[PDB]
RNA sequence: CAGGGGAAUCCGACUGUUUAAUUAAAACAAAGCAUCGCGAAGGCCCGCGGCGGGUGUUGACGCGAUGUGAUUUCUGCCCA
RNA sequence: CCUUGAAAAUCCGGGGGAGAGGGUGUAAAUCUCGCGCCGGGCCGUACCCAUAUCCGCAGCAGGUCUCCAAGGUGAACAGC
């Protein structure tokens, strides 16, 4: 699972994952998505 | 890779400052023969500015939007690092490692994280690192 | 021609629960429109031992809904709850060791803890220490279930009566054998004033209806009827049978 | 051996008739009544068994007429939380708002769909 | 009681206005000069005499210099 | 040395009670006064406080169990059918 | 057959790879940026659970969640005491992919 | 200061309790065993009376009513 | 421990932040820091506490709740 189960031979999971490369803050990126 | 570079906003864990929002203003993570753990210069907030609404008037919203500000060096194990970053132009100059010695230079460096969060609070921007964390 | 211990009993004076000690009345939270809905959300803080009680009973504390406070609850404590544990209640809660959910939406199977008798009350069933009742059959119309009870016997109750999924802590308390007089005297002296138990025929005719004799004899049947009037209906009460109990 | 006397008429071993052996400059051993020992706070989660620390440890009245200082820590929740407590609070208030971003965004993606 | 290090502080606490009386003690090794305020007696302690002679001559006016001998 | 021959623990009671109650109440204060091991820390840590109350001295976590093994084969089979009636009830 | 490849991977990684066990050396381990798995048991707190995930979220590291518990982890890992928690700084075996 | 001992029979298992002021026992109690009533609009009981009160801050691993009296081993036939 | 061994007055810490304070003054709101000023009313308080101050008709070998506790011998608050 995500996107570093290509590199482990094993079975790896994260909850965390869909924050991965998020620096932005949360709340101008919601401001966003409800702009969109 | 590691994580802990200038820009990253940090969670205090320990101290006075216990569960206060801060930026790291350098990273050392190899020990200085002073402080031989991993270590990190930090500027942070110690009073959060007020929650300002519409129909409060501009001498009310200037007096709330008051940000004082804390520089300390903080060990690693007592930092919560995040995901998030601001890239607040600290001047290094002012906001080092030398000032925790002459107690007129820290007023400075507390002076000048001071007035770099404030204008940064205007805008709207980065509204996260401006903001309480609730426990 | 004196008035008989167990007549005495209903006086209460010196035959009163023991309460002084007690943690308090183990209850349901109240129904409203939280658990009438959907659930809400609580946490296990403590497991404690009430006096006179051989079952735990679990400290709960929920958010009040309509004000900033915090309500502290005192459930029957579910085998296998720990303290930190969340429990949530409502209709739709789901099926965990702990949740209060109505019985009316649970599988056909599932067996519970602390029943409510009618629908609305806290609970008053299967509260005992190791004891459970189990759902049998629901029925759509008419909102409807029947349970069987530790007893053994069926009942049907509205489906909107709730209780928690498990079986209480405290397990085979009874397995272990007493021993010691004194130990009966502990256990009996957290409950009521009823232990030391003096047999009617070893009594004097004058306080119980088996007393006297040179023998130490009923004289009479002592399958008493049902209507028998206070004080004299003492022995096996309206006993549709006696004897030994071979084949169930 | 110069034997003692109670010096009130409360003539019970009770939890407050406790006393302790004083030598005066008149040389002679007399009861001097002690005052019950104190306990320091617990800590408001409920679930370490150690006492607070940097907290005097005294009666309840007493605390009315000691400083703020000797009655708390300079920290968040100090002289009524224990320090690691408060760092598990800190970073689970943080990590449970981040999975609450988490599962916004994870329905924001999956809605992409009619 | 209160004991009181130095010189200079003495003087301000002898010359408060609830000072009643100054009490100068000579013992074998020291003199102590005890002066009775509201509260307290505040007592300092000067081992070398000619200190304690330099006290006693510029101990502030209108106040009992009482000696206990 | 083996002190005892038989009678273990039910040795503090003596000649007193008879042979069958002590014998009987001989496994269950074993398993009363044995320390099990905790499911949340794993530590050896895990002893009973009162009747139906099993506490950790280490992560201080209570739980709710038997009166005098930490759980009950009852409430093991209970656990396991509330839960396959739970994976029954959805899909 | 993936519950005994684990397990025999995790072995080929001792006497052959660089690890380290426990919580607070796992930490230091990847905020310094070389851990590359970091093995959790199941019987490890909910809150240390997730503070590690959000560590390897932000340091790029696979997060595998054992089937056992700090004692047949310990077990896994050839070692008489629990573990918890512990990190891999080279494999050795291969249980990660170049 | 400070146990006479041994071989047996009867009863009660033991520790405990009892007729203050003639009976300390083999009597009562006891743990254990058995039976009975009752799912609350209930069982048992108090109450002149109140939809009053006790068990009950209780719910069958519980309350209430009996008999027998540790353990061991058994507990046969008779419902006229 | 199938026994889990009060309650309430009272005092305190924390969380939150409605507000208040002043315009750069020899400043404000405020202060759980130091010192200084004033007050603390009402009732009880002697003595016995027992082989003579209590109950038992009494200066009655009875009864009546507690605290302190030296040297020798000795296991010892035993006895001498
Ligand atoms: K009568
Ligand atoms: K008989
Ligand atoms: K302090
Ligand atoms: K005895
Ligand atoms: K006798
Ligand atoms: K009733
Ligand atoms: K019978
Ligand atoms: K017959
Ligand atoms: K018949
Ligand atoms: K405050
Ligand atoms: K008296
Ligand atoms: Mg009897
Ligand atoms: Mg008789
Ligand atoms: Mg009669
Ligand atoms: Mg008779
Ligand atoms: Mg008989
Ligand atoms: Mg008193
Ligand atoms: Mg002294
Ligand atoms: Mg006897
Ligand atoms: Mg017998
Ligand atoms: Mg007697
Ligand atoms: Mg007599
Ligand atoms: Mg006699
Ligand atoms: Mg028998
Ligand atoms: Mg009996
Ligand atoms: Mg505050
Ligand atoms: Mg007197
Ligand atoms: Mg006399
Ligand atoms: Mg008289
Ligand atoms: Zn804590
Ligand atoms: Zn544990």
């Amino acid at each position: 699972p995500g996107h570093l189960q290509e590199g482990f031979g094993c079975v790896v999971t994260n909850r965390f994952d869909q924050l991965f490369d998020d620096e932005s803050d949360p709340f101008e990126v919601l401001k966003a998505a409800e702009n969109k | 890779g590691k994580f802990m570079k200038p820009g990253k906003v940090v969670l205090v864990l320990a101290g006075r400052y216990s569960g206060r929002k801060a930026v790291i203003v350098k990273n050392i993570d190899d020990g200085t023969s002073d402080r031989p753990y991993s270590h990190a210069l930090v500027a942070g907030i110690d009073r959060y500015p007020r929650k300002v609404t519409a129909a409060m008037g501009k001498k009310k919203i200037a007096k709330r939007s008051k940000i004082k500000s804390f520089v300390k060096v903080y060990n690693y194990n007592h930092l919560m690092p995040t995901r998030y970053s601001v890239d607040i132009p600290l001047d290094k100059t002012v906001v080092n490692k030398d000032v925790f010695r002459d107690p007129a230079l820290k007023r400075k460096a507390r002076r000048e994280a001071k007035v770099k969060f404030e204008e940064r609070y205007k805008t709207g921007k980065n509204k996260w690192f401006f903001q309480k964390l609730r426990f | 021609g004196r008035v008989i211990r167990g007549q005495r009993k209903g006086a209460g004076s010196v035959f009163r629960a023991h309460v002084k000690h007690r943690k308090g009345a183990a209850r349901l939270r109240a129904v409203d429109f939280a658990e009438r809905h959907g659930y809400i959300k609580g946490i296990v803080k403590d497991i404690i031992h009430d006096p006179g009680r051989g079952a735990p009973l679990a400290k709960v504390v929920f958010r009040d809904p309509y004000r900033f406070k915090k309500r502290t609850e005192l459930f029957i404590a579910a085998e296998g709850i720990h303290t930190g544990q969340f429990v949530y209640c409502g209709k739709k809660a789901q099926l965990n060791i702990g949740n209060v959910l109505p019985v009316g939406t649970m599988p056909e199977g599932t067996i519970v803890c602390c029943l409510e008798e009618k629908p609305g009350d806290r609970g008053k069933l299967a509260r005992a220490s190791g004891n459970y009742a189990t759902v049998i059959s629901h029925n759509p119309e008419t909102k409807k279930t029947r349970v069987k009870l530790p007893s053994g016997s069926k009942k049907v109750i509205s489906s909107a009566n709730r209780a928690v999924v498990g079986v209480v802590a405290g397990g085979g308390r009874i397995d272990k054998p007493i021993l010691k007089a004194g130990r009966a005297y502990h256990k009996y002296k957290a409950k009521r004033n009823c232990w030391p138990r003096v047999r009617g025929v070893a009594m004097n005719p004058v306080e119980h209806p088996f007393g006297g004799g040179n023998h130490q004899h009923i004289g009479k049947p002592s399958t008493i009827r049902r209507d028998a009037p206070a004080g004299r209906k003492v022995g096996l009460i309206a006993a549709r049978r006696t004897g030994r109990l071979r084949g169930t | 051996v110069q034997r003692l006397t109670y010096r009130r008429r409360l003539s019970y071993n009770t939890a407050s008739n406790k006393t302790r052996l004083s030598r005066t400059p008149g040389n002679r051993i007399v009861y001097l009544y002690t005052k019950k020992v104190g306990k320091a706070p617990k800590s408001a989660c409920g679930v370490c068994p150690g006492r607070l620390r940097g907290v005097r440890a005294v009666r309840p009245k007493v605390l009315m007429r000691l400083s703020k200082t000797k009655k708390h820590v300079s920290r968040a929740y100090g002289g009524s939380m224990c320090a690691k407590c408060v760092r598990d609070r800190i970073k689970r208030a943080f990590l449970i708002e981040e999975q609450k971003i988490v599962v916004k965004v994870l329905k924001a993606q999956a809605q992409s769909q009619k | 009681p209160r004991k009181i290090e130095e010189i200079k502080d003495f003087l301000l606490t002898a010359r408060r206005k609830d000072a009643k009386s100054v009490k100068i003690k000579k013992n074998k090794d020291n003199v102590k000069f005890k002066v009775r305020c509201s509260r307290y007696l505040y007592t300092l302690v000067i081992t070398d005499k000619e200190k304690a002679e330099k006290l006693k001559q510029s101990l502030p006016p209108g106040l009992a210099v009482k000696e206990l001998k | 040395a083996k002190r005892t021959k038989k009678v273990g623990i039910v040795g503090k009671y003596g000649t007193r009670y008879g042979a069958s109650l002590r014998k009987m109440v001989k496994k269950i204060e074993i398993s009363q006064h044995a320390k099990y091991t905790c499911s949340f820390c794993g530590k050896t840590k895990m002893k009973r406080r009162a009747v139906g109350i099993w506490h950790c001295g280490s992560c201080m976590k209570t739980v709710a169990g038997g009166a005098w093994t930490y759980n009950t084969t009852s409430a093991v089979t209970v656990k396991s059918a509330i839960r396959r009636l739970k994976e029954l009830k959805d899909q | 057959k993936s519950l005994e490849s684990i397990n025999s991977r995790l072995q080929l990684v001792m006497k052959s790879g660089k690890y380290v066990l426990g919580y607070k050396q796992t930490l230091k381990m990847i905020r310094q940026g070389k851990a590359k798995l970091v093995i959790l048991a199941n019987n490890c707190p909910a809150l240390r659970k997730s503070e590690i995930e959000y560590y390897a979220m932000l340091a790029k590291t696979g997060v595998h969640h054992y089937s056992g518990n700090n004692i047949e982890l310990g077990t896994a890992c050839g070692k008489y005491y629990r573990v918890c928690t512990l990190a891999i700084i080279d494999p050795g075996d291969s249980d990660i992919i170049r």
